[PDB]
């Protein structure tokens, strides 16, 4: 089989991680004890991608739960699917992050890192054919951002020809008051652009704006934001989890989606947006700015590559027609120099609550709007050196902030370069 | 004797293989267990069907076939499917991890780990042959295994078998069913690497087969199963010369003599008729003249291109079923009286014809009407070059920016291999231009 | 010596073009009814296209595309956008519009209008501006000829300081070969009196015509902001560029409009050739989404830009066909494969 190893780090990582496992367990017919009581053989055909098969015909998530605070991992065990996890895959610290990247990456997280690697090793070593790794984390905190990216670097050393995939939640002042997060994000992006193959950009800015404006929620909660994150996560992993022809494993996806190694930051989308349609409507909503999980307008750049997944019982002829339709009518927004760069998959099994849905994965040059926003907030407080001593204290030079700032702006220039390029 | 060994590489090669063998077994009266009641020589023989099937002492007729894929899923369905007893387990070869739509993985990284094993199993089939003719290699252009592994294998077969014949059935990519943006790269790379090692290659445009299924069989959104059942019929028509004997049968090697004027110009255009649904075939005989004229309609071609804007260098017709010389001769004389077809000035305006009396078969629960008589035309037209030009343009669009090139470089390839592969293709397009210019 | 005839004296743009042609020394102006011309700078109304291209030994060229009126009349534009599958009825960049004759799609308008009343959402429309249906239909039966009811953009992008509305004029030259050339200089035609959510009587803050603006001229000379200054505003205040935030959408809209009518108006295999200068009018909303308002078939230029544009027209539209004895245009072309 082609197995993926899941890792969830920090508060955000473990939250969205837990909900990911709730949702896909529902889809695959797995209850919290880990027994199959589903109605279809298509649920089990590729169960080994995410689940280990234990004794007594039971299924255990190949998941590794990590945090420097021991508190957040108590709440995971207490959770509805908490009992299903492997008890010795819980690796917890003492101090906590303090929303300090350096603590996560160089000091406190460094002390804990070998303990996580021991568990990763034991999962990896008993895989028939390991695809690679999937990490859920935020970039604004200290553990998920700093230790999560250390984890990434350390797993590459030992599995250098395996695919490294992250779900990386971006900070927004609209969601968290912590003034330091622009540093944590910039230092994390510095890592991700070098050491991941594919990164889904989950932008809290976008998740808040969808909840406030479109869903008409006056005081959106982390649970409201994560309803969107989990639907996105179910959608983008559908091709990996069910039998299919297109993007069926992590490397094939990467080869379809990443034309240049550094440009591996995707902009997911979803239709219909809900809180707790026809193919032409799903197809129009998918490419419209409102439905993007990154606060970027795709009309402000060009798509390098696109994956579109349609879920439900619908006409495959109608999807083909609408997907041609949307490309003709939006031709300028697709780079002319990568022919046939939009791929389409149709999975008959719909997600829970919806009779048909659509998931979008775009590699757009418009993603630069996200990185420029972070870069403005970073450079607001880095010119005046606000709160540098938090990081200098842990041993970091000031030069590493300059290098990381510069690499993130190099990335911006690069997106712009391929946005402006023609076939001539 | 004159044994042929079939090699099916990657998902496309393998799935088309299944459809071909299933169809062969139906045509010869061979059961899914390999038993063939009509064959009175148990244990062996030199009947025409023995070019493609060996025999065991227990009366089992075993395909002279290897199925190779770098990943077990597709071949696992052959191992457990309707025809699992037909094949010895050693003919079905799989690795663990596929080439991820990357020629470089198929040729070098993953491919090298299984290549000696594949040659081993091929050698075992070869050593059961009294007079091995050659090989038929089925593969996609687009896939990493189909492109990269097939190339490596063709290179290795030239070394281990000298100038023993190698024929390809190559699946040319179409956007309606493609699964990879880099398929143009894989196509150019494999065509460059394979060109010196192949004697004759039949390209099958998935878009062409897709359109025939939509237009002629009224299939709304054709699947691989739809495409493969039609592809099977065309392959069967071509190999029918080898698998059946008959007084008017012309061997595939005789057609090749006419089809290949220069070593590099070895890509014949196939056209098949009639493709018709059961509902339309009811109360409708298509005569010899009718199916023959249908060979000159571009809508029936296996590759999208226009031979009315090119020139012919050869034209072969492979009839099967209730077809007699008088009707063929009259039908073809009309065609040349009518013109519509121009030969290059260095090629005589002949038509090489074969007839096998055994009529076409269809697989149960399929889309094709069972008809009394079918024809496959194999022509050598300058027009086939259109297919190279369409792929070469897509290649250039991406390669000018080096898009996706790092995936190939990361597995060991150099940019030199891309530009070298592309120049060879530019040379091939020029060759097809040059053969069609009039003589001085 | 090439020859031309001038048949619209009111055109500021082609008065300058004739001036530049005469100054070359290799063009001679003829009298308007002398048919032995190479170039016709034609009249706006009833231009005799049927008489063109029937003069042996003369290659003939005209500065209008016959049938380009379908893009440039408000009622025709709506109909073109509604009936052409390339643009469709679900076009994202053209405000929801309906053609309305006086004493037709008034029945279809009222249905979509009275859906928005129940929906509890912005329900302002334009002919001129009002939120109740009664005042609009009554204004048209009373006003005169065929009219268009179009969705009024509730939430425009507003310049600061001053909280002002604006529209963007882009000049586009389509030559005889059907190359689409966007002039690199466009212009923002600004309102000077601050924008108001409730005050629809006063139609100086709501309508941004260079004439109807008459305070005035405070923030910029003649209420004309150009692209260097507007790019800087976008960089400073919004952390984005003109090119990225607005100009990609403008390029797309122009190229889509002109490609849609190309079969109906191209002069590729015709006995005479056409070029034409168009003026596209765009509206930017607060999300930085661009919307097309109208296309003008006989646009005027802004005073500062006349000399450069008109010399461009000569270089790429006229001297391409009639050769004599640094490029101000962006050529709009895109061939995505699918
Ligand atoms: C008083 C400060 C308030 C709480 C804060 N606002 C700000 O920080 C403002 C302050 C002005 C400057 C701008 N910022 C954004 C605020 O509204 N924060 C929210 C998060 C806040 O609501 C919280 N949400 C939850 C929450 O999601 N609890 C859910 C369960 C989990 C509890 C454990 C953590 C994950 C969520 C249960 C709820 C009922 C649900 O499922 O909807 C716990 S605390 C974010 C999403 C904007
Ligand atoms: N006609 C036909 N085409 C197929 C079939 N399966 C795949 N293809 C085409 O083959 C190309 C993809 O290559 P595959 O053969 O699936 O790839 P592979 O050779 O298995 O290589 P990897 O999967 O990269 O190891 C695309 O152009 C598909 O449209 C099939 O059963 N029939
Ligand atoms: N849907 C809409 N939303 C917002 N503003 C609009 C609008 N339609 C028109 N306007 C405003 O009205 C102004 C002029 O309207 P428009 O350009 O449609 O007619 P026009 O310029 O052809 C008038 P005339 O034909 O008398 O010269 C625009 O510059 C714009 O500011
Ligand atoms: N969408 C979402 N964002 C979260 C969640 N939890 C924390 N965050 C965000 O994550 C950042 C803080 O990181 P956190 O995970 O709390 O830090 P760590 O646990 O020390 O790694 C802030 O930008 C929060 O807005 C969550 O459950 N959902
Ligand atoms: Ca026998
Ligand atoms: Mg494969």
């Amino acid at each position: 089989m082609r197995e993926i190893v899941h890792i969830q780090a920090g508060q955000c990582g473990n939250q969205i991680g837990a909900k990911f496992w709730e949702v896909i367990s529902d889809e695959h017919g797995i209850d919290p004890t880990g027994s199959y009581h589903g109605d279809s053989d298509l649920q089990l055909e590729r169960i080994n991608v995410y689940y280990n098969e234990a004794t007594g015909n039971k299924y255990v998530p190949r998941a590794i739960l990590v945090d420097l605070e021991p508190g957040t991992m108590d709440s995971v065990r207490s959770g509805p699917f908490g009992q299903i996890f492997r008890p010795d895959n819980f690796v917890f610290g003492q101090s906590g992050a303090g929303n300090n990247w350096a603590k996560g990456h160089y000091t406190e997280g460094a002390e804990l890192v070998d303990s996580v690697l021991d568990v990763v090793r034991k999962e990896s070593e008993s895989c028939d054919c390991l695809q690679g790794f999937q990490l859920t984390h935020s970039l604004g905190g200290g553990t998920g951002s700093g230790m999560g990216t250390l984890l990434i670097s350390k797993i590459r050393e030992e599995y250098p020809d395996r695919i490294m995939n992250t779900f990386s939640v971006m900070p927004s002042p609209k969601v968290s008051d912590t003034v330091v997060e622009p540093y944590n994000a910039t230092l994390s992006v510095h890592q991700l652009v070098e050491n991941t193959d594919e990164t889904y950009c989950i932008d809290n800015e976008a998740l808040y704006d969808i909840c406030f404006r479109t869903l008409k929620l006056t005081t959106p909660t982390y649970g409201d934001l994560n309803h969107l994150v989990s639907a996105t996560m179910s959608g983008v992993t559908t091709c990996l989890r069910f039998p299919g022809q297109l993007n069926a494993d992590l490397r094939k996806l990467a080869v379809n989606m990443v034309p240049f190694p550094r440009l591996h930051f995707f902009m997911p989308g979803f239709a219909p947006l809900t809180s707790r349609l026809t193919v032409p409507e799903l197809t129009q909503q998918m490419f419209d700015s409102k439905n993007m999980m990154a606060a970027c307008d795709p009309r402000h750049g060009r798509y390098l590559t696109v994956a579109a997944i349609f879920r439900g019982r619908m006409s495959m002829k109608e999807v083909d027609e609408q997907m041609l339709n949307v490309q003709n009518k939006n031709s300028s927004y697709f780079v002319e120099w990568i022919p046939n760069n939009v791929k389409t998959a149709v999975c008959d099994i719909p997600p829970r609550g919806l009779k048909m849905s659509a998931t979008f994965i775009g590699n757009s040059t418009a993603i630069q709007e996200l990185f420029k926003r972070i870069s403005e907030q970073f450079t607001a407080m880095f010119r005046r050196k606000a709160f540098l001593h938090w990081y200098t204290g842990e041993g970091m030079d000031e030069m590493e902030f300059t290098e990381a700032e510069s690499n993130m702006n190099d990335l911006v220039s690069e997106y712009q370069q391929y946005q402006d390029a023609t076939a001539d | 004797m004159r044994e042929c060994i079939s090699i099916h590489v990657g998902q496309a090669g393998v799935q088309i293989g299944n459809a071909c063998w299933e169809l062969y077994c139906l045509e010869h009266g061979i059961q899914p267990d390999g038993q063939m009641p009509s064959d009175k020589t148990i244990g062996g023989g030199d009947d025409s069907f023995n070019t493609f099937f060996s025999e065991t002492g227990a009366g089992k007729h075993v395909p002279r076939a290897v199925f190779v894929d770098l990943e077990p899923t597709v071949i696992d369905e052959v191992r457990t499917g309707t025809y699992r007893q037909l094949f010895h387990p050693e003919q079905l070869i799989t690795g663990k991890e596929d080439a991820a739509n990357n020629y470089a993985r198929g040729h070098y990284t993953i491919g090298k780990e299984i290549i000696d094993l594949v040659l081993d199993r091929i050698r075992k089939l070869a050593d059961q042959c009294t007079g091995l003719q050659g090989f038929l290699v089925f593969h996609s252009f687009g896939g990493g295994t189909g492109s990269g592994f097939t190339s490596l294998l063709m290179e290795r077969l030239s070394v281990d078998y000298g100038k023993k014949s190698k024929l390809e059935f190559s699946i040319y990519p179409a956007p309606q069913v493609s699964t990879a943006v880099v398929e143009p790269y894989n196509s150019i790379l494999t065509t460059h690497t394979t060109l010196e090692h192949s004697d004759c290659a039949f390209m099958v445009d998935n878009e062409a087969i897709y359109d025939i299924c939509r237009r002629n069989l009224d299939i709304e959104r054709p699947t691989y199963t739809n495409l493969n059942r039609l592809i099977s019929q065309i392959v069967s028509s071509i190999t029918a010369s080898l698998r059946f004997d008959g007084a008017l049968n012309v061997d595939l090697t005789e057609f090749q003599t006419n089809l290949v004027p220069y070593p590099r110009i070895h890509f014949p255009l196939a056209t098949y008729a009639p493709v018709i649904s059961a509902e339309k075939a009811y109360h409708e005989q298509l005569s010899v003249a009718e199916i023959t004229n249908a060979c000159f309609e571009p809508a029936n071609q296996m590759v999208k291109c226009d031979p009315r804007h090119g020139k012919y260098m050869a034209c072969c017709l492979l009839y099967r079923g209730d077809v007699v010389p008088k009707d063929v001769n009259a039908a073809i004389a009309t065609i040349k009286t009518k013109r519509s077809i121009q030969f290059v000035d260095w090629c005589p305006t002949g038509f090489k014809v074969g007839i096998n009396y055994q009529p076409p078969t269809v697989v149960p629960g399929g889309d094709l009407a069972k008809v009394q008589r079918a024809v496959c035309m194999l022509s050598n037209t300058t027009a086939i070059a259109e297919a190279w030009a369409r792929l070469d343009h897509k290649f250039d669009l991406m390669y000018a920016k080096r898009a996706f090139v790092h995936w190939y470089v990361g597995e060991g390839m150099e940019e030199g291999e891309f530009s070298e592969a592309r120049e060879d293709m530019a040379a091939l397009e020029k060759d097809y231009e040059e053969v069609g210019v009039d003589s001085v | 010596m090439y020859t031309f005839v001038v048949r619209d004296e009111n055109s500021s743009v082609y008065a300058e073009v004739s001036r530049l042609l005469l100054a070359t020394g290799q063009w001679k102006r003829l009298r308007k009814d002398n048919p032995r011309f190479n170039l016709m700078l034609g009249e706006r109304n009833r231009l005799p296209f049927g008489r063109l291209g029937h003069e042996p030994g003369l290659v003939q060229l005209v500065n209008y595309y016959r049938g380009a009126d379908k893009l440039c009349r408000k009622a025709s534009l709506v109909k073109l956008i509604k009936t052409s599958p390339e643009l469709s009825e679900s076009c994202t960049w053209f405000p929801e519009s309906y053609v309305i004759y006086p004493t037709d799609e008034r029945e279809v308008f009222l249905a979509a209008y009275n859906r928005r009343r129940e929906g509890r959402e912005g329900n302002v429309w334009i002919a001129l501006i009002s939120s109740e249906a009664s005042e609009l239909l009554d204004f048209i039966d009373e006003q005169g000829q065929v009219h268009v009811i179009q969705k009024y953009l509730e939430k425009p992008l507003l310049l600061e300081p001053g909280h002002r509305k604006f529209d963007i004029r882009s000049w586009v030259l389509v030559d005889h070969l059907y190359n689409i050339y966007l002039y690199r200089e466009g212009v923002l035609r600004t309102s000077s009196e601050p924008y108001n959510s409730a005050n629809f009587q006063d139609k100086t803050c709501h309508l941004t015509n260079h004439c109807i603006q008459k305070n005035y001229g405070r923030y910029e000379e003649g209420n004309e902001m150009f692209f260097e200054e507007f790019n800087q505003y976008l960089m400073d205040a919004l952390n984005t560029t003109l090119e990225n935030s607005i100009l990609l959408q403008i390029k797309h809209i122009i190229r889509s409009c002109l490609m849609c009518i190309e079969p109906a108006i191209s002069t590729k295999h015709l006995h005479y050739q056409s070029f034409q200068l168009f003026g596209f009018d765009f509206m930017v909303d607060e999300e930085l989404k661009v919307w097309l308002i109208e296309v003008n078939g006989a646009p005027a230029c802004a005073q500062k830009l006349y000399a450069e544009l008109c010399q461009g027209i000569v270089d790429v539209a006229i001297s391409s066909v009639f050769p004599l004895a640094t490029s101000i245009f962006i050529k709009l072309h895109h061939h995505h494969h699918h």
